[PDB]
């Protein structure tokens, strides 16, 4: 009974010292009841310090930040000082400036000193719950419930009369900032980061996951709810309305701006450089920037949506049977091979589809469908791009989409240059060292940020793309392909999957800026197209099927930039490429050759000799070759894969996939890739009343697709009988007869 | 020990829903239609809303011929249609526009602070509907009904929103909901701990709502010849409990539900229970399921002292 | 281990203290304590009611010295803790998920005259 | 090579019943009736030239209803339909499904036939229905004999007593606990085909699956305690009692106490001796499966 | 105890009398893609014949599931790829 | 478009007098 003795005493200890911190005054008769300090209560603090240094850290365990939570530290001690400190301190500050040198504070050093401990109590208890392998069983057990606290924390934060603490938390930044930049101790830049962390845990709090035993068989009941809510805490309070809300009232904003502007003539940059873009990343990784242009308007969409809802329902309510249910249809189909087949309906009477469709679902055998089980959330790792789903929409209001919207258009038109040049200088040295969150965090910034100023230059003609002009620079070129190619070696998927996303935006603003100017382009995408870089992009689709939907579709969009910015040197033929050579390339070099060459481009013989190797490396790669080298049937396979979630996509990414499937089945001209039988049953469900709507505008090239690929179908079978077998099966690899069922010779 | 983890951010959003979140919080914010004086922008909803930020209330009275006249009757259509879809949407809608107005009403109102369970009834409707005009293909629909009581209930507790706790190791479970059976959650969320029952209800956690199920029949003035009165069981829930007297004329507006059989959907402690339903379910196993037509009322109105100076000068007019 | 008895429902046994698993389980007689027990149905006073209604019913504990206090017509003025607990037959005939209400009577006090 | 359709057991094509219903409801004009009612002696032929049915039918469209009473005479009239007939005496519950697809279709093709401009949401949102009458003799209650089973019959009684509506569903609806994915599956026979898994291949969670019970479609049944007209009573007996459900548009049709002709197919359904048990009792509830009130 | 072997698809199984000689004698005469049909019909006429033809064989399976499992033994049995060229080299031949 | 640190503390101070 030591474990339990233990935890009551260290309840009883917490639960002392928070009535030790401080009273409400109910001494004092006002409305409001105003926050009076404890008697040696700084000291308290210092004690909550402590107790989180002794025990949560090298102890291995959470009981003390639940033994806070039970006990409302958070929510009626350190929030109640804070605010009081704000209000006193913005009085005064009133004051003495219409009169200086009158009304001061008695005990200022004492106030700011518990202040500055309150905000490292709420970085310290607010820090993201992170539980990786080899974890001790503790933090294990714990994690769920203080994911909950810290979900009721988030709520407090961002309610308490609007969110007065992050103006005690940008007040403490500019009690550090009034000083001077050479007069600025470590310390107070430290402060600058405890304050920048803070932000950085109001944002990046978000529910947590519902993880369950599967040892034992799943009852009959199965999963009742995954909801991991607090009883007070909404998902309305959680979310990013109420963020962009009490940021824009309360100034966060500003604050933000001025720090990300001025960073490199203001503020040392290598203390902030971090938590700034952590900041950006926490805000962007749940935001799609198609919705955040709009383009009686809800209410225009809404009954549009009716619209849509009425036609679906209509050929829902086609198979509905006009009767009741006991009222008994039996159906006796034959094969013209005789024989009896007896089906129970009423709507399946006239018509033989639904009759099938019937015969189809009345089976109760299901194959194993393996699942990878999602292990990214195993790692330490935000909800993001990466692990929402693809129809995941957030509702941003008119006024907390309109501040959002100047807020991240001040960031870009202000310090996004700056504050990415100085995180690739940092990261170009701290990159064998950086964990799995820092470059997911880093190439999600980036891809977000170029997205957005992709789409807002697309959008309108005043804001200008060279804005972020300095996403193409050589060092961001080769950190984000580095990361791409160690991501992909170490077999790690999620900086892969993150890597894709940047690397296709990378090529999205490579294609833009040369469709805007016809330079500096042809050497940037002889520098991305270097190396083995190809192949890593042509065989990133070989292995997508095994993976998420996500996964894919960044699959699907980076091989359509692949294919859309190498189709533009199809005739330009510009196309060398520094290539990896793998035998003896050794020349016996001519120093008249290098001093004439000297003579010709103006160099040193060092970097002479440096050309005159690199010039050896130099190859040329031919489009047909690189089309020829996408059509594996893995490529297939997992492009199939991903038109079969036709339902959920919306009409840019089937778009994708047909242009690809126009680009094998009618350019390429071999068509035995497209000869398999899972497309003919997804074109089957796609072109039914139940699939694709007849109003959208995929079904029409979905339906040209379709009509041209069963003339070629009807012209190979007429052609040869034998390809009646070949719609089952793979295709066959024997050299003796694989051009005849390739090519029909 | 293995454990799989689920994501909320997983589930699919019925984009519907939002949109008519969004064209609800807008009616409330910019419906500013009133004769009061002169004509002028009023916003009479968050007028209301400040009604209830002054005297704590927690229901809000919106007239259906503002929701008709908001957005060329499509909205409303769109509420009467599918009421029992959008609800939560509805709610969601009103929690933002509350919480854009008056952020204290939010909560009951100390240190216990919960959730407000705000309601919301829409009266006035077109229509009138008889309880012999009552049909199953209308169900969660926005429908009036006019009656007599024959019999009230007891104000009763129902258990709105339910915490359990595990009996291995003390994990907490809350908000799980309990459409119409009792129900205690299957998976520990605990990922060390396999427990599938025994779980123990926590009283005092848990947010419980005033039920009252009142019976109703069909006027005498609408009775055919020598016909037996047909009957109907009407909710009441939250504020509108013992609003409505036995044997009152009186009008009903809110939702018409169906309800299952509780006993045939296997209630802990309670033996199964004579026309033929449904069956083929997993919780039936190899029962049947019966249906009942009840209605879920959210506004009543029924169509059939201080003795001293100050407070009856305060009462006049 | 002995267990408090609440008044209102019976005490659930998931397991036992050594073994995680449902057995055989009877009273043993080295430590018992018995106190008294008695339900009362307190029907509201019909001058209490509105003229015309119907009076409503609610269960009320007695327990210790306040067994036999009560009389079959005697009106009280009952101060008790107002508790509830989850019944199957409730929900079985009402078909919403609905609690009873159980008055552990702390004190009884007779109503003797107008007062 | 077709792979054609047969009612079970019954050899009876399909194709060839729902072509000659379709030509027998276009070219069905009364005049031919007129014929074979042998009332060519009190003939009134501006009434009979024109098309009998496709007025009605096309005044169906302008009415709103979509419900077509129909009477079963007329199939011995028209020569195509004359072995239909047959099938209205012997397997009633395919060929009336059969029919009222047929009208359904034929609302369609009226529509798209002339270029007359209505929507074709409107004309296939509402179902349609058949209601045949005047199909034979007039059968007995007492008379009513094992032979009767899965055919369709004509009474004449009074209603004893109405009991109130009940709900039978249409479509189920269901929900995905941890992905929320919203789905429909089809009721067939009372029991629910019901999905051990999402339609998702994102999630496939096993036994997640809910059933919403307010967001479910449904339908009317009410059943109806018919007695016996006593003025065809036997002298030594009370009037019986037979079990009458009608569905949809036709429940509340029957008010109490009323003489009614009712017209719907004769089935007896097992009852279930336990209520949590599978077993059945060896005698059989008979009731009439409405499909006409007159 | 070893008592039954659940079945699954076997080379014995598209060797028989019912299998892909089946669809070798009738797939030609059973199939018609015609132009004046739209797509759906001209789809679902494809998936007609051979999920008739996956109800004869194989019953246990979905058809979906049928071609998977198709799928899995063109990949693994050898006796059906020597089958699958064997057709190829008989009608090469001629 | 460079937004200065004494601005915002200007801002600041003036929202804190009257916060419009
Ligand atoms: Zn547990
Ligand atoms: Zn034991
Ligand atoms: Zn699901």
């Amino acid at each position: 009974n030591a474990a339990d003795f233990s935890l009551t005493v260290l309840r009883a200890r917490i639960a002392l010292l928070a009535t030790a911190i401080g009273g409400p005054d109910y001494t004092s008769q006002i409305d409001p009841p105003p926050y009076k300090l404890g008697d040696d209560c700084l000291a308290c603090l210092k004690d909550l310090k402590r107790w989180f240094k002794l025990v949560d850290d090298q102890q291995k365990r959470w009981d003390v930040a639940m033994a806070v939570a039970e006990y409302r530290i958070l929510t009626d001690d350190l929030l109640p000082i804070l605010i009081d400190w704000e209000n006193k301190c913005s009085l005064a500050a009133k004051l003495a400036k219409n009169n200086p040198d009158h009304e001061e504070f008695r005990n200022k050093a004492y106030y700011d000193k518990i202040a500055l401990n309150c905000l490292q109590l709420l970085v310290l208890m607010t820090w993201p719950l992170i539980v990786t392998e080899q974890s001790s069983s503790n933090q294990i057990t714990l994690y769920g419930e203080l994911k909950k606290h810290q979900l009721v924390y988030k709520k407090t934060i961002l309610s308490m009369e609007s969110g007065k603490v992050l103006r005690a938390a940008i007040r403490l930044a500019l009690d550090v900032i009034k000083i001077d930049r050479l007069s600025r101790t470590p310390r107070d830049n430290m402060v600058l980061k405890l304050v920048l962390n803070f932000f950085r845990n109001v944002i990046a709090i978000e529910p947590g996951e519902f993880t369950i035993n599967t040892k034992k068989s799943m009852p009959k009941k199965g999963i009742t709810s995954i909801d991991t809510l607090p009883p007070n805490v909404s998902m309305d309070d959680i979310s990013l309305n109420t963020v962009i809300s009490s940021f824009h009232k309360n100034k966060v904003f500003g604050f933000l701006l001025t720090l990300t502007s001025s960073l490199s003539k203001e503020f040392d940059q290598d203390f902030i450089n971090i938590p700034l873009l952590e900041i950006m990343f926490y805000f962007t990784k749940d935001v799609n920037q198609e919705l955040l242009f709009p383009r009686t308007s809800a209410g225009f969409e809404l009954s549009k949506l009716l619209q849509k809802e009425h036609q679906m329902r209509k050929n829902v309510i086609k198979h509905t049977s006009a009767r009741h249910s006991r009222f008994g249809g039996l159906l006796s189909i034959q094969t013209p091979d005789k024989t009896r087949l007896t089906v129970s309906g009423s709507q399946a009477l006239v018509d033989e589809k639904i009759a099938l469709q019937k015969l189809d679902d009345s089976k109760k055998w299901n194959k194993r469908i393996i699942k990878k089980h999602q292990s990214v959330a195993a790692e330490g790792l935000p909800n993001s791009l990466l692990n929402s789903q693809t129809g995941k929409a957030i509702f941003f209001t008119e006024s907390n989409g309109k501040h959002f919207k100047e807020f991240i258009n001040n960031f870009i038109d202000s310090g996004f240059n700056i504050l990415l040049h100085s995180v690739t200088n940092y990261f170009t040295t701290e990159q064998d060292r950086m964990v799995t969150l820092e470059q997911v965090e880093y190439l999600l910034f980036f891809a977000w940020f170029v997205k957005y100023q992709l789409l807002r230059s697309k959008i309108d003609n005043s804001a200008d793309i060279k804005q972020v002009s300095e996403a193409l620079k050589e060092v961001t070129f080769i950190l984000v392909s580095s990361l791409l190619r160690s991501a992909y070696d170490l077999k790690n998927w999620t900086v892969t999957h993150a890597g894709m996303i940047a690397f296709n935006e990378l090529l999205n603003l490579v294609s833009r800026t040369k469709a805007a100017q016809e330079t500096d382009i042809e050497f940037i995408v002889s520098r991305l197209f270097s190396d083995e870089r190809i192949q890593l992009l042509s065989n990133l689709p070989k292995i997508g099927s095994k993976y998420s939907l996500q996964f894919m579709k960044s699959c699907i969009e980076l091989t359509h930039s692949v294919l859309k910015v190498l189709e533009q040197y199809s005739d330009d033929k510009t196309l060398v490429i520094e290539g990896k050579s793998r035998r003896q390339k050794k020349f016996n070099i001519s120093e008249g050759d290098i001093t004439k060459l000297i003579e010709e481009e103006n160099v040193d013989r060092d970097e002479a000799l440096d050309i005159l190797t690199s010039s050896l490396r130099s190859i040329e790669v031919n489009f047909q070759k690189v089309q020829a080298n996408y059509m594996t049937e893995p490529v297939i396979e997992t492009y199939i894969n991903f038109l079969e979630r036709f339902r959920e996509l919306e009409d840019d990414s089937i778009k994708k996939v047909f242009s690809f499937f126009h680009r094998v089945f009618v350019q390429a001209k071999e068509q035995a890739l497209l000869f398999r039988f899972d497309l003919i049953i997804l074109l089957r469900e796609m072109l039914s009343p139940d699939g694709l709507d007849r109003m959208s505008r995929s079904r029409k090239y979905v339906s040209q697709f379709s009509d041209y690929f069963l003339a070629r179908l009807k012209k190979r079978l007429k052609k040869s009988p034998a390809w009646f077998v070949g719609l089952l099966f793979p295709p066959l690899h024997n050299s003796e007869v694989g051009f005849y069922q390739r090519y029909g010779e | 020990f293995k454990s799989r983890a689920l994501n909320h951010v997983k589930k699919v959003d019925d984009v519907t829903g939002e949109k008519v979140r969004e064209a609800f919080e807008q009616f409330l914010e910019d419906f500013s239609v009133q004769s009061t004086d002169t004509g002028e922008v009023e916003k009479v909803y968050r007028a209301q809303i400040e009604f209830m930020k002054i005297y704590d209330l927690n229901t809000i009275y919106i007239d259906y011929q503002h929701l008709s006249m908001r957005e060329n009757g499509a909205l409303a259509m769109a509420i009467s249609e599918q009421y029992y879809r959008f609800l939560p949407f509805l709610q969601k809608g009103l929690r933002r526009v509350v919480r854009k107005y008056a952020p204290e009403l939010l909560n009951t109102s100390s240190p216990e602070q919960t959730e407000r369970v705000f309601q919301i009834s829409f009266f006035n409707l077109p229509t009138v509907h008889r309880i012999r005009d009552i049909r199953s293909e209308k169900i969660g629909s926005l429908l009036s009904i006019s009656g007599t009581v024959t019999r009230t209930s007891e104000v009763r507790p129902e258990l709105y929103k339910a915490s359990f706790t595990c009996d291995m190791c003390r994990a907490i479970v809350d908000n799980v909901e309990q459409s119409f059976k009792y129900t205690e959650p299957t998976f520990c969320p605990n990922p060390s701990c396999e427990n599938r029952a025994f779980w123990t209800l926590n009283v005092t956690r848990s947010r419980f709502l005033d039920w009252q199920k009142v019976r109703i029949q069909e006027n005498a003035n609408e009775i055919p010849t020598g016909s037996m009165p047909r009957t109907l069981d009407v909710i009441l829930r939250g504020d509108s409990v013992e609003r409505a007297k036995p044997g009152d004329r009186c009008k009903f507006t809110g939702v018409e539900i169906v309800v299952p059989d509780v006993t045939q959907l296997g209630l802990p402690g309670v033996k199964p229970s004579l026309n033929s339903g449904v069956t083929g379910l997993r919780s039936l196993g190899v029962r049947d399921l019966t249906y009942k037509i009840s209605f879920l009322a959210c506004h009543v109105i029924s169509i059939g002292n201080e003795r001293d100076q100050e407070v009856f000068l305060n009462s006049l007019s | 281990g002995p267990f408090f008895q609440d008044s209102n429902e019976e005490i659930r046994i998931s397991f036992c203290t050594n073994c995680k698993s449902k057995g055989p389980f009877r009273v043993n007689g080295e430590k018992t304590v018995y106190r008294n027990y008695q339900r009362v149905t307190l029907q509201e006073a019909p001058g209490t009611v509105p003229p015309g209604r119907l009076p409503r019913h609610r269960e009320v504990i007695l327990l210790a010295d306040l067994v036999d206090v009560s009389k079959p017509g005697e009106e009280v003025e009952v101060t008790g803790i107002y508790k509830n607990n989850y019944d199957g037959n409730l929900n079985a005939k009402n078909g919403f998920p609905v609690f009873a209400t159980i008055i552990e009577a702390n004190s009884i006090k007779r109503r003797e005259g107008n007062t | 090579s077709e792979p054609l359709r047969i009612i079970w057991g019954t050899n009876v094509s399909i194709q060839e019943c729902t072509t000659n219903f379709r030509n027998f409801l276009m070219s069905f004009k009364y005049k031919f009736r007129k014929i074979l009612d042998e009332r060519e002696e009190f003939i009134n032929n501006t009434t009979d030239e024109e098309l009998y049915y496709i007025k009605q039918l096309n005044e169906m469209r302008e009415l709103g209803t979509s419900n077509l009473n129909l009477d079963a005479r007329n199939l011995l009239a028209y020569k195509q339909t004359e072995d239909l007939y047959h099938q209205l005496l012997n397997y009633p519950q395919e060929v009336i499904s059969i029919m009222d697809q047929t009208i359904k279709d034929c609302m369609v093709s009226l529509i798209v036939d002339n270029n007359l401009d209505y929507d074709l949401d409107e004309i296939e949102t509402k179902f349609y229905k058949v209601r045949p009458y005047n199909v034979g003799s007039c059968k007995g209650m007492r008379e009513l004999n094992p032979n009767d089973i899965d055919k369709l019959i004509n009474l004449k009684g009074l209603v004893l007593r109405s009991t109130p509506v009940i709900p039978d569903m249409k479509v189920a609806f269901f929900k995905c606990n941890v992905c929320d994915h919203t789905m429909a599956v089809e009721i067939d026979r009372g029991v629910i085909q019901e999905p051990a898994r999402c339609e998702r291949i994102d999630c496939n969670e096993p036994n997640s699956m809910s059933l919403i019970h307010n967001r479910c479609s449904f339908a009317d049944k009410q059943v109806i305690k018919l007695q016996e007209t006593p003025d065809f009573v036997p002298d030594g007996q009370t009037p019986h009692s037979i079990s009458l459900c009608v569905y949809d548009e036709l429940v509340d049709s029957c008010r109490a106490g009323d003489r009614i002709e009712v017209t719907g197919t004769f089935r007896s359904i097992p009852i279930r001796a336990n209520s949590r048990q599978r077993v059945l009792k060896s005698l059989y509830k008979t009731y009439v499966d409405v499909v006409h009130v007159k | 105890r070893k008592r039954r072997p659940q079945v699954k698809l076997t080379a014995e199984k598209l060797l028989s009398d019912k299998g892909l000689p089946y669809v070798l004698k009738n797939a030609h005469k059973r199939i018609r893609i015609s132009s004046k049909k739209n797509s759906y019909d001209n789809l679902s006429n494809i998936i007609q014949f051979y999920q008739l033809w996956a109800h004869e064989l194989f019953p246990k399976a979905k058809f979906k599931d049928f071609m998977k499992i198709c799928q899995t033994v063109g990949k693994t049995d050898p006796v059906l790829r020597e089958y699958r060229v064997s057709l190829f080299r008989d009608e090469m031949g001629m | 478009k460079f937004f200065s640190k004494e601005s915002f503390l200007a801002d600041f101070d003036d929202s804190s007098s009257n916060e419009d």
